[PDB]
């Protein structure tokens, strides 16, 4: 039940709400008010899919999608079988996935660390909202938020995308995923550098840190520490879905057209819109 | 806010350290570079040494007659005039030849030619580079992890531009040098190949894609928020652990029933990452070999 | 069909991969043990990894990982119910005790060093030829607790001389003696360095070091551990 190291932490207080009356665990987890609020919506949540596979007819978890409300609808209410129940889904999902950030902030006042975890969280919630609130309500209809179901979002991203024309020329998007790609870089960078420093070659002893700043600069010629490669993951992960519902956002809203006709704002310049030759010309 | 630690908030600096030296060859150091204030507030301010060897030297060479040879061919597109050549830099496109030539290296400059010997550079850039990521290891006795996450990133370049227009028996299969025409051939791919979300390896690769952003912002704000008992110092931690580890590893087996370890996180880490690399070739190189269709081999399963 | 070959069998790696790790993240910690000290019964479905062996550097010895783990320290708690799950209350003084967010845990009772032997951690007066580059200049400032009292004043910097980076404030007491203080838990302002953490007589309650110039292992999760618990065991003492 316990970590060898596990007893002289368990103690009581750090809750935020109700006290000691939720103040214990389960087995590993820990609960707290968050925790029985976490498992309440998650509960409801779960018992609302089943009925909407009964309606639908099926149970094999490929072919379950939950659809919102038809465009037709607009922003208001709408029959459970005809896009209500996705909505109190959402309502669920969004209570599940906030309960779970106020519990890890709980957890955090308990051990007296940093609240950095919620808080990189809380961006992965915001991102959850742009593409099933702030863009539905924006554009006026629920209708515009993706579908709960494995195969039938992935047509929702397929076919969001392609009304624009190339989603890939959407400038948000370009920042968006070059740091989804630079955050894998260093993430790989990171685990390899700390795992040969830990483990290095057969009849050497362990290295030092400044084995692993010596390596990088030896490579590249700069290393930024061990405080600041944390620091810059970080960044990159949040950044990458900071953009990214940044470039949802921002279609279908203020932007209708094809992304491939932002970039003329450089080419159709009057000073070489003209100039005969290249590509364009 | 009381704990920001996202920059710091006063800077202290010293002698240059040299780094540690071992069994590198000292003489193909340079010397250390100025320090960097606007860096310091992030990382460490201090600018080199960097190493060179016989490797980098070639590495660095090698790459530059890579651009050459793309920056001439855009500039020839642009008719030589400086104003057009900003005007389509996004536009221009180094373009591999056509499928008329097959296989054969005997493509006119004009029609191929020089897309061929801009790879070749590539080629040879990329490869002495990891060679090099493996000296510079080997060098101080670390073991060779970087070079093997290293390879599953070459092996997912050498797969698009390599490896699978010759199984095609086409160069024009290959990936062409130019930044939004890249993008256009990305998405024609997929619509040549009959979408390729149905690509079971393609849907891994995001599954680890999305699930290193995930991973790292975990791992790092774990570490900051850490970072007052000096978490960050993870090799001491694994060499001896500390309250900065138990705290960390408590948080997350209280949040989702279990942890992980100093060490085993940094297992966790590489393998995420490499697998994006990694699954990923591997579904391009069935697409177009294997498989036509995605959708349509995905309907029947088999 | 190969295209499905392929990814039948990458599921086998892939399980196989996942099994691999999670043994090996069952290096530190494992054995479970119940709440009253006696080992786990349900150990889970994976079993723990072989023994691993580190050579630690500048022959300060090996590190056999998993073996069997002691605290090799008091833990000053009460079971609160008979039951499995329940909190362990405070016996005496937390902080003191160390233990809940003022927990340390036993390191060894030295310094980590640098690639070349010498001490990670030392005062900037100590540190030729170190001195504060950008942001404010912290010595010589009033250190004030959350009780909006002055506690004392900066004297010194103790810098991680390697990364080059600030680690502790050394604050000197109405005594004459000093404290280290973590960069971390501090806030300097333009005139004063603010401690939320910490009443102004709670200063002198964090453990001392027992040389001028260097710092332990050990004594840096004493003082790390008993500052982070002042969040929570500071609370009584307020102001409005
Ligand atoms: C993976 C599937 C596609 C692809 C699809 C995309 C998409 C989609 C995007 C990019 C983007 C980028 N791509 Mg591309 N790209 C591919 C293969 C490559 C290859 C290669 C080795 O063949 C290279 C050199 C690049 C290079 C680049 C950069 C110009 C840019 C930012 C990358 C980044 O953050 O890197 C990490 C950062 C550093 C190393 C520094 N791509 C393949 C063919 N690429 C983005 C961009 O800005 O496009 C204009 C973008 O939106
Ligand atoms: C043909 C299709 C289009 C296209 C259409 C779209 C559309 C449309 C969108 C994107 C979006 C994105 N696309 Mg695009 N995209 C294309 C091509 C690309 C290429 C490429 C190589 O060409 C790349 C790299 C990307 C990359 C990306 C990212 C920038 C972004 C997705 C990450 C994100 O937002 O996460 C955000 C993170 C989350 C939503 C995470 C939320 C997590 C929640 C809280 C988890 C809860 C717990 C869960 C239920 C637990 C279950 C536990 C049980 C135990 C099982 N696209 C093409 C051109 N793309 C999306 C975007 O920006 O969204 C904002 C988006 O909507
Ligand atoms: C971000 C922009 C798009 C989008 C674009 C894509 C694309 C493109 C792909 C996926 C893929 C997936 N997406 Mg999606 N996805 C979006 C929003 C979501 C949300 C959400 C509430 O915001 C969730 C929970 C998911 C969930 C999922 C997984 C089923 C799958 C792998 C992701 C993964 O491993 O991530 C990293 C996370 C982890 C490693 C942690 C563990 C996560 C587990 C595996 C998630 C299971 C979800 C489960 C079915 C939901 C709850 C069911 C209840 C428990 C009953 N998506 C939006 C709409 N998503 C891929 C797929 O379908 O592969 C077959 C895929 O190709
Ligand atoms: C309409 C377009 C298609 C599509 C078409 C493709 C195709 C085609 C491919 C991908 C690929 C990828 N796609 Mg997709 N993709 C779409 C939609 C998405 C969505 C989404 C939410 O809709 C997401 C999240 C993704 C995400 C991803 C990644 C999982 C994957 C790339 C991994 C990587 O790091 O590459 C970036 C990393 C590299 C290319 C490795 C480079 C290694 C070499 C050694 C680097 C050399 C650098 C050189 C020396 C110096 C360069 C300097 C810079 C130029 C500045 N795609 C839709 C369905 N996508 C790739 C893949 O693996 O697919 C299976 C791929 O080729
Ligand atoms: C910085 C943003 C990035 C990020 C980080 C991040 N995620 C986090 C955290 C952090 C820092 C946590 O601390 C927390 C955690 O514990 O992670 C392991 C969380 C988390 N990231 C999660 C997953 C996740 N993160 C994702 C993305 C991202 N995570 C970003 C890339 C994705 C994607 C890309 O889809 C997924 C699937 C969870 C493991 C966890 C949050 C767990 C949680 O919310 O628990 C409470 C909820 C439940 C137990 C279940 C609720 C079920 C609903 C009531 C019904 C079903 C709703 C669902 C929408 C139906 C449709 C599914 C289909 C689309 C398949
Ligand atoms: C785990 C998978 C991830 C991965 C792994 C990975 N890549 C790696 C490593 C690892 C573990 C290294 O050790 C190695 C390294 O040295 O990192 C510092 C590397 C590396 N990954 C690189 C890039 C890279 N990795 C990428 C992706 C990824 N790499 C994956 C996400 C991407 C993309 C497309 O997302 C890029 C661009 C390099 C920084 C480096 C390999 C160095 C190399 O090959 O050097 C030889 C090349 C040169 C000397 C030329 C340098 C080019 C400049 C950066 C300029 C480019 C300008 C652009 C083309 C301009 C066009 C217009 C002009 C003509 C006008
Ligand atoms: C050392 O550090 C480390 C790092 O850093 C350095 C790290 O970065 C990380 C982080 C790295 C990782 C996490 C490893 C890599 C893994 C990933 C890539 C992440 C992917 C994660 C998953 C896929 C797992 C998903 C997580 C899940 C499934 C969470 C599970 C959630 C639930 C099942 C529900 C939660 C349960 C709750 C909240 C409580 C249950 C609810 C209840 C109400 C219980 C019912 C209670 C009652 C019955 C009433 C109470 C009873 C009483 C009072 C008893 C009465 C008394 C009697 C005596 C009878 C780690 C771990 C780490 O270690
Ligand atoms: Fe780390």
């Amino acid at each position: 039940a316990l970590l060898s190291f596990e007893r002289k932490y368990r103690v009581p207080g750090g809750t935020l709400v109700g006290g000691n009356l939720f103040d214990f665990w389960v087995g590993p987890f820990y609960v707290g008010f968050f925790g029985v609020a976490t498992f309440f919506f998650a509960a409801l949540g779960i018992i609302l899919i089943a009925w909407s596979a009964v309606l639908q007819g099926t149970w094999n978890p490929q072919l379950i999608s939950v659809y919102p409300p038809a465009l037709e609808y607009g922003l208001g209410g709408a029959p459970l079988a005809k896009g209500g129940l996705w909505q109190i889904i959402t309502i669920c999902a969004t209570g599940a996935f906030v309960s779970w950030a106020l519990r890890e902030v709980e957890i955090c006042r308990k051990l007296g660390i940093g609240y950095h975890i919620p808080f990189a969280f809380a961006f992965a919630i915001l991102a959850y909202l742009t593409l099933v609130l702030f863009r539905p309500v924006m554009m006026g209809a629920w209708g515009y938020a993706f579908p709960y179901g494995i195969w039938t979002h992935l047509d929702w991203v397929s076919n969001t995308g392609y009304t624009y024309g190339n989603f890939h020329y959407n400038p948000a998007h370009m920042i968006a995923i070059s740091f989804f790609f630079t955050n894998a870089l260093a993430l790989a960078l990171h685990g390899a550098l700390v795992l040969s420093a830990a483990n290095p070659e057969k009849g050497k002893e362990m290295r030092t840190p400044d084995h692993e700043d010596t390596f990088f600069r030896d490579l590249v010629g700069y290393w930024i520490g061990t405080l600041g490669i944390h620091r810059l993951g970080l960044l990159l992960s949040l950044s990458a879905v900071f953009f990214s519902a940044l470039c949802m956002i921002i279609t279908g809203t203020i932007w209708f057209d094809q992304w491939v006709d932002w970039w003329q704002w450089w080419v159709k310049l009057p000073w070489w819109a003209n100039i005969p030759g290249g590509i364009n010309g | 806010a009381e704990y920001q630690n996202i920059f710091s908030q006063v800077q202290v600096r010293g002698p240059a350290d040299l780094g540690m030296t071992e069994d590198v060859n000292l003489a193909n150091r340079s010397g250390v570079g100025p320090f960097s204030t606007l860096l310091g507030w992030f990382g460490n301010a201090q600018l080199g040494p960097i190493y060179l060897g016989s490797l980098g030297v070639l590495s660095l060479f090698s790459g530059l007659m890579w651009f050459f040879t793309i920056g001439i061919w855009f500039w020839y597109q642009a008719g030589w005039n400086p104003a057009v050549f900003l005007r389509d830099l996004f536009f221009f496109s180094l373009e591999p030849p056509a499928p008329e030539y097959g296989l054969s290296f005997a493509a006119p400059l004009k029609e191929g030619g020089l897309w061929l010997i801009a790879s070749f550079f590539m080629f040879v850039a990329v490869w002495s580079w990891w060679g090099r990521t493996y000296l510079r290891a080997q060098a101080l006795g670390m073991g060779k992890h970087t070079a093997w996450a290293f390879l599953s990133a070459i092996w997912l370049w050498m797969v698009l531009g390599f490896i699978r227009p010759i199984l095609m028996g086409s160069w024009s299969e290959a990936v062409p040098y130019g930044i939004f025409s890249h993008l256009d051939w990305t998405n024609n791919f997929s619509l040549v190949h009959g979408n390729l979300f149905y690509n079971p390896f393609h849907g891994l690769s995001i599954a680890f894609l999305y699930g290193s952003a995930l991973l790292f912002a975990m791992h790092g704000a774990t570490i900051l928020a850490v970072s007052r008992f000096g978490g960050e110092r993870e090799l001491e931690q694994i060499a001896d652990r500390g309250t900065a580890a138990e705290r960390a590893a408590l948080f997350w087996r209280w949040t989702m029933g279990f942890n992980a370890t100093m060490e085993g996180i940094h297992r966790w880490a590489i393998w995420m990452a490499v697998l994006v690399t990694l699954t990923g070739g591997i579904g391009i190189l069935l697409s177009g070999t294997v498989v036509d269709n995605w959708y349509v081999w995905g309907q029947n399963h088999g | 069909d190969l295209a499905s070959l392929a990814i039948y069998s990458f599921w086998i790696f892939l399980a196989g991969l996942i099994y691999y790790l999670q043994t090996e993240n069952m290096r530190e910690g494992y054995p479970l043990e119940n709440e009253d000290g006696t080992p786990a019964a349900n150990q889970g479905p994976f079993p723990l990894p072989k023994p691993k062996t580190f050579i630690l550097p500048h022959g300060r010895g090996t590190l056999t990982v998993p073996g069997p783990e002691s605290e090799d320290r008091p833990i000053a708690l009460a079971r609160t119910a008979v039951s499995e799950g329940f909190p362990h209350a405070p016996t005496g003084d937390p902080m003191k005790d160390g233990v809940g967010p003022a927990s340390w845990v036993a390191r060894r009772d030295l310094p980590e060093l640098d690639g070349h032997g010498h001490n990670k951690i030392k005062p900037m007066k100590a540190a030729a030829g170190f001195h504060v580059s950008a942001g404010k200049n912290p010595i010589g400032l009033p250190v004030r607790g959350c009780d909006l009292e002055i506690a004392g004043k900066v004297v010194d910097i103790w810098v991680d001389i390697p990364e080059q980076m600030a680690r502790f404030l050394e604050v000197e007491l109405k005594d004459g003696s000093t404290r280290l203080l973590p960069m971390q838990m501090v806030k300097v302002q333009s005139n004063r360095v603010h401690v939320n953490a910490l009443s102004s007589d709670l200063f002198a309650g964090i453990p001392t070091i027992k040389s001028p110039t260097e710092v332990t292992l050990l004594e840096e999760d004493k003082i790390c551990g008993y500052v982070a618990g002042g969040l929570m065991y500071a609370a009584p003492k307020r102001k409005s």
